């Protein structure tokens, strides 16, 4: 290693006492700081030192110093890192983010399949969409909810709903959170209506109000909530032919039951049409 | 399936043992059932548990130093209820009141965050409790995600899809990886893709600088996993079960094998009468219970009378069985009365005639008169709604001129709550209408596999033997007997994967199909020979194999299985499996038993009355 | 009839009452079998402290070793006249399951405690200690070699054996040490 770095072309001659004073790893960094990786490997090999830091330093040097495109560089980096199976992709991807090479960082993070780490890295990079994809592909409901909560907290609603709607699995999990504001049937209509607007779920918007209509005291509150549910059904009459006409029937079906309770004394509330006739 | 009971108990009881001193245990009511399947209250009391509390009713106390909570972390409901009880207990408690919280296999950041926000959870001991695929029955593994069906298809909520692929990983990671993954449907593919990615995560943990890399070898005991989505067959779930177990589920409902009537006796496959009667046809079981009464009375009320010890001991060692049989027999006799009151009143037989006539392709309008009578007789809501849905699903879309006549019975049968019922049926895609832009039955090579396409029953009724008039109710040679000749597609799509002999006999239908027999019989692996049918069903098709140098070695060992070395096969239903499907899978599992052990795996067990009462249970 | 009880319990699953009875009749084989299914750490240690049964202790420990091997040493080390080979080789099975440096550091600590407490001069004990240490040295290989060096040359016995294991892991830097040691 001393002769390897003593040649007049490239080198820095070193005595035994100087050799001993400089840390063993310092016999590598003396070259890495010069962006010399070919010799750095040779020196590390002779000294039986780790070479993972060499490939990391080199990859970072390409990220900051190269004039090449992000895709050209990321291909060269992954080819060199894949032959040295430590943890290097996060380290370079982090550098790539700092240097503005977010395309390069994205490619490097695709060589670390564990979403448990990729999701928080993408969130730390403030990269949306991708954070959901990693959580969804892994099927980790913690990571998906986590990304949803970070998107919900970071984005001003409209961007939150529009980003999750591009990933239907995330959109449904947004609804799942909105269906349980306090839990135990306490749904948040403020978030559900916007989620449904993105996916054109007109019948589900009404279903939220209808569930309130029926879970709340019968007749007295059902009439007010069913009328509110009807306001989410003001859409095209195609496809949902019977589902939309049902709102008029629901009002008449409840109205006749209340009428009978008043005049016939014995309540017919909660009974079906065939049961009331019986 | 029973082999997972030890694992479920292991983790549940381990965490409880980690709690020092006496403790009070708080259990989520919607999780308590599944827990009761694996452990008894006495099992928990043996670990120092004193009182048993529930989250939903805010049941709390200060009687013990340690308070332990068990709940699902997939919803805030439990995080809030737990925090609420903790705040109340700390306010009243005169002791250290240490709190311990046990969550799903991967406790969520959301759940922990919500708990921490309470301000009283700062010293809480929070840990993972990886319980999955509960041993509900010897042949059945269930995640018991009872609301999976409704949420997965009403909101398209993938929660149970994600939990299922993880729960399946939770088995194959111990028994070896499935050498082949196949499935049909949008969610079925997702599970299959999730399993492939989860395998990468197990290797990635080393590359991520976290956990040690797993070897992830292929199984030597498990042949394959078959994943089928609920959306694939939307006709079978709309037929009433004709088997004895079906009679119980159709009239009363079976959950946790407990059920309402006394909670002193559990009815499951370990019962000497239930194992014989549960799959019996309703027309037959009425005679089987009398057969049991005659053989039981002969040994229970007679024969042993006046006998001396030398001969009496034969009845003494069996008497406990006779007493249990007599107690179960009276219960079974009460179930028989429930069916008798529908067969002597033209209710059960009337709905069956409708199901059989529709299955055969009869014009659905002709069955309308029979459906009207059932509504008029005030039969159970799910029994009328199934007939008011199936007719359209079989036809593959009907003109509004006829749909409205059935729709009138839906609103008349359900009252003002029918509005939620109709919305749920459309969202669950269990009701078809010609006026819909989605009313398109898949055609031959018609760019199939989209979310906007539906399974072409009217084509598959010729491609597969979905119409069977050869069913023997007392001694069946086909799964069709469960419905008296319906030969349900959801099972045929599995049978044709499980065995090549099934593929050969199942596709031998109409004269324009049987010509492919010799091709169907070559389907030794994957979907081969079944492509004609797979392409006509709803959703995409998945078929992938395990990578690695030894993949061929394991595949040869698994295809060399024999009666002295039976191999395990996993059949997976996404979104929940009905009781009719479970009985049908037991029938085929028995036929293949000589070579392989086929186990039923599901996100949940769907009650026949759970799908059609979604607007009733969520309306309460 | 013991079997009658075992069979009846299995059909319903009331294991906790069976365990109590099983302890009264002292069916050691059954008590341990049931423990493995549940892995109730606390219970296993109570049983081992009371009866131990060294002939079964080893196979039983194979499961317990994963959770906390150190505790098992403290229990058995005080059981009268102990055969030292009952604690040493247990680590051979543990290292097969783990790869990481934290498992390896735990592995070193287990063996050092066992041999230091035993004070055994047995060649089988020393041979296994050397093999595992060289096979799974963690990070501080030098400190670990220093321990064997301190004990002496005899504990290694076979020059080529100890060398092959040390050399394959690291060359030159670690070679000089192991060659100087013996």
């Amino acid at each position: 290693v001393l002769n390897a770095v003593r040649f007049y072309e490239v080198g820095l001659p070193l005595s035994y006492e100087q050799y001993q004073r400089l840390s063993p790893s310092g016999l590598i960094s003396r070259l890495l700081n010069r962006h010399e990786y070919l010799l750095a490997i040779r020196i590390a090999d002779h000294l039986r030192l780790p070479t993972d830091k060499i490939h990391v330093h080199w990859a970072s040097a390409k990220v900051r110093l190269g004039s090449e495109d992000d895709d050209t560089i990321c291909r060269k980096i992954v080819e060199k890192l894949s032959g040295k199976p430590g943890i290097s992709f996060e380290v370079i991807a982090r550098t790539a983010y700092e240097e503005g090479r977010t395309r390069l960082a994205t490619e490097l993070l695709n060589h670390e399949p564990r979403a448990g780490r990729q999701v928080p890295l993408l969130l730390s990079m403030e990269e949306d969409e991708l954070a959901l994809d990693k959580a969804i592909e892994s099927g980790d409901t913690d990571l998906i909810y986590f990304v949803i909560h970070q998107l919900r907290r970071k984005l001003p609603l409209a961007s939150f709903f529009r980003v999750v709607s591009s990933r239907p699995t995330a959109s449904a999990m947004v609804e799942a959170l909105a269906r349980n504001s306090d839990g135990d049937g306490n749904e948040d209509t403020a978030l559900l209506k916007d989620l449904y607007y993105q996916d054109d779920r007109r019948l589900d918007g009404a279903s939220v109000f209808i569930r309130e209509a029926l879970q709340q005291p019968e007749t007295r509150t059902a009439s007010d909530k069913l009328d509110l549910a009807a306001n989410l059904l003001q859409g095209n009459q195609k496809e949902h032919v019977f589902e939309l006409g049902a709102l008029k029937e629901a009002k008449m079906l409840l109205r006749m039951q209340e009428t009978f309770e008043r005049d016939l004394t014995d309540s017919f509330v909660g009974l079906s049409v065939n049961q009331t006739m019986f | 399936a029973e082999q997972v009971r030890d694992k479920a108990r292991k983790d549940l009881l381990h965490l409880l043992e980690g709690v020092r001193g006496k403790k009070n245990l708080v259990i989520e009511k919607d999780l308590a059932g599944p827990l009761g399947v694996i452990v008894k209250a006495s099992t928990l009391r043996d670990y120092g548990v004193d009182n048993f509390f529930f989250l939903e009713n805010k049941n709390t106390g200060t009687s013990q130093r340690n308070i332990v909570f068990i709940a699902r972390g997939e919803s805030v409901r439990n995080a809030h209820a737990i925090a609420a009880q903790i705040k109340r207990i700390q306010r009243e408690s005169q002791t250290s009141h240490d709190f311990h919280i046990f969550w799903v296999p991967r406790r969520t950041l959301f759940s922990d965050k919500v708990l921490e926000e309470a301000g009283v959870l700062g010293d809480a001991n929070i840990s993972e409790l990886p319980l999955y695929f509960f041993p509900l029955e010897r042949d059945v593994l269930s995640l018991e995600l009872n609301d999976s069906f409704r949420d997965l298809y009403l909101a398209k909520d993938p929660t149970p899809v994600f939990l299922l692929s993880r729960a399946l990983m939770g088995i194959q990671k111990k028994h070896g990886l499935f050498p082949r993954i196949i499935g049909k449907g949008e969610n079925a593919k997702r599970v299959a893709d999730l399993l492939s990615r989860m395998r990468q995560e197990l290797l990635a943990g080393e590359e991520a600088g976290e956990s040690d890399r797993a070897g992830l070898s292929p199984s030597t005991t498990i042949e394959s996993v078959i994943i089928i989505d609920r959306e694939v067959d939307f006709v079978t779930p709309l037929l009433t079960q004709l088997t004895y177990e079906g009679l119980i589920d159709e009239y009363f409902g079976i959950q946790n094998n407990q059920t309402d009537v006394k909670r002193k006796i559990q009815l499951d496959g370990s019962d000497s009468l239930y194992s014989q009667l549960r799959d019996a046809n309703f027309a037959i079981v009425g005679s089987l219970l009398n057969t049991v009464a005659r053989r039981l009375k002969s040994d229970y009320e007679s024969r042993h009378n006046t006998k001396t010890t030398a001969e009496l001991k034969e009845f003494v060692k069996k008497l406990p069985g006779y007493q249990a049989e007599q107690q179960s027999l009276k219960i079974h006799s009460n179930i028989a009365e429930e069916i008798i009151n529908y067969t002597r009143t033209e209710i059960f037989n009337k709905l069956l005639e409708v199901q059989q006539n529709l299955a055969a392709g009869a014009d659905p309008s002709s069955q309308f008169d029979s459906i009207e009578e059932l509504v008029a007789r005030d039969t159970p809501l799910p029994q009328v709604l199934r007939l008011l849905c199936l007719y359209s699903c079989i036809s593959g879309g009907i003109k509004t001129k006829e749909l409205d006549h059935f729709r009138r019975l839906v609103l008349q049968g359900y009252g003002h709550q029918h509005l939620l019922t109709l919305h749920n049926l459309e969202r669950l895609q269990m009701f078809l209408s010609k006026s819909s832009p989605l009313a398109s039955m898949i055609t031959m090579s018609g760019s199939s596999g989209g979310p906007d396409q539906k399974t072409n029953y009217t084509y598959l009724r010729k491609q597969l033997r979905l119409i069977v008039d050869e069913v023997n109710e007392q001694d069946p040679n086909d799964i069709a007997y469960v419905y008296s000749g319906y030969a349900p597609l959801s099972i045929r799509l599995v049978q044709c994967v499980l065995q090549k002999q099934y593929l050969l006999s199942i596709t031998k239908g109409s004269g324009t199909v049987i010509a492919a027999g010799p091709v169907a019989g070559g389907g030794a692996q994957g979907w081969k020979g079944f492509e004609e049918i797979v392409k006509h069903a709803r959703g995409p098709t998945f078929d992938e194999i395990q990578k690695g140098e030894d993949k061929a070695v394991k595949a040869r060992a698994l295809l060399s299985g024999s009666s002295g070395d039976k191999k395990t096969v996993f059949v997976v239903f996404v979104g929940g499996i009905t009781f009719t499907e479970i009985a049908a899978l037991r029938f085929i599992a028995k036929q293949e038993e000589a070579r392989r052990n086929i186990v039923i795996c599901t996100t949940s067990i769907i009650n026949g009355n759970r799908m059609m009462n979604a607007a009733i249970e969520t309306a309460t | 009839d013991r079997k009658t009880v075992y069979d009846v319990i299995g059909s319903h699953g009331r294991e906790e009452e069976l365990l109590y009875y099983a302890n009264a009749i002292n069916d050691y084989n059954y008590v341990l079998s049931y423990w493995v299914q549940r892995e109730r750490w606390t219970e296993a240690l109570k049983v081992l402290k009371k009866q131990t049964d060294p002939e079964v202790f080893y196979r039983y420990s194979s499961v317990l070793m994963t959770h906390a091997a150190t505790e098992l040493v403290e229990i058995l080390m005080r059981q009268s006249n102990l055969n030292p080979r009952n604690l040493i080789p247990a680590m051979l099975e543990y290292d097969r399951n783990y790869k990481g440096p934290l498992a390896q550091n735990q592995a070193v600590r287990y063996l050092l405690y066992v041999v230091n407490q035993l004070g055994s001069t047995d060649s089988a004990v020393h041979n296994t200690l050397v093999s595992i240490y060289a096979s799974h040295p963690s990070k501080d290989e030098s400190a670990l070699l220093e321990y064997l060096e301190s004990q002496g040359e005899e504990p290694n016995y076979d020059p080529d054996f100890a060398l092959r294991l040390c050399i394959q892991h690291r060359r030159v830097l670690s070679c000089a040490h192991i060659y100087t040691s013996m």
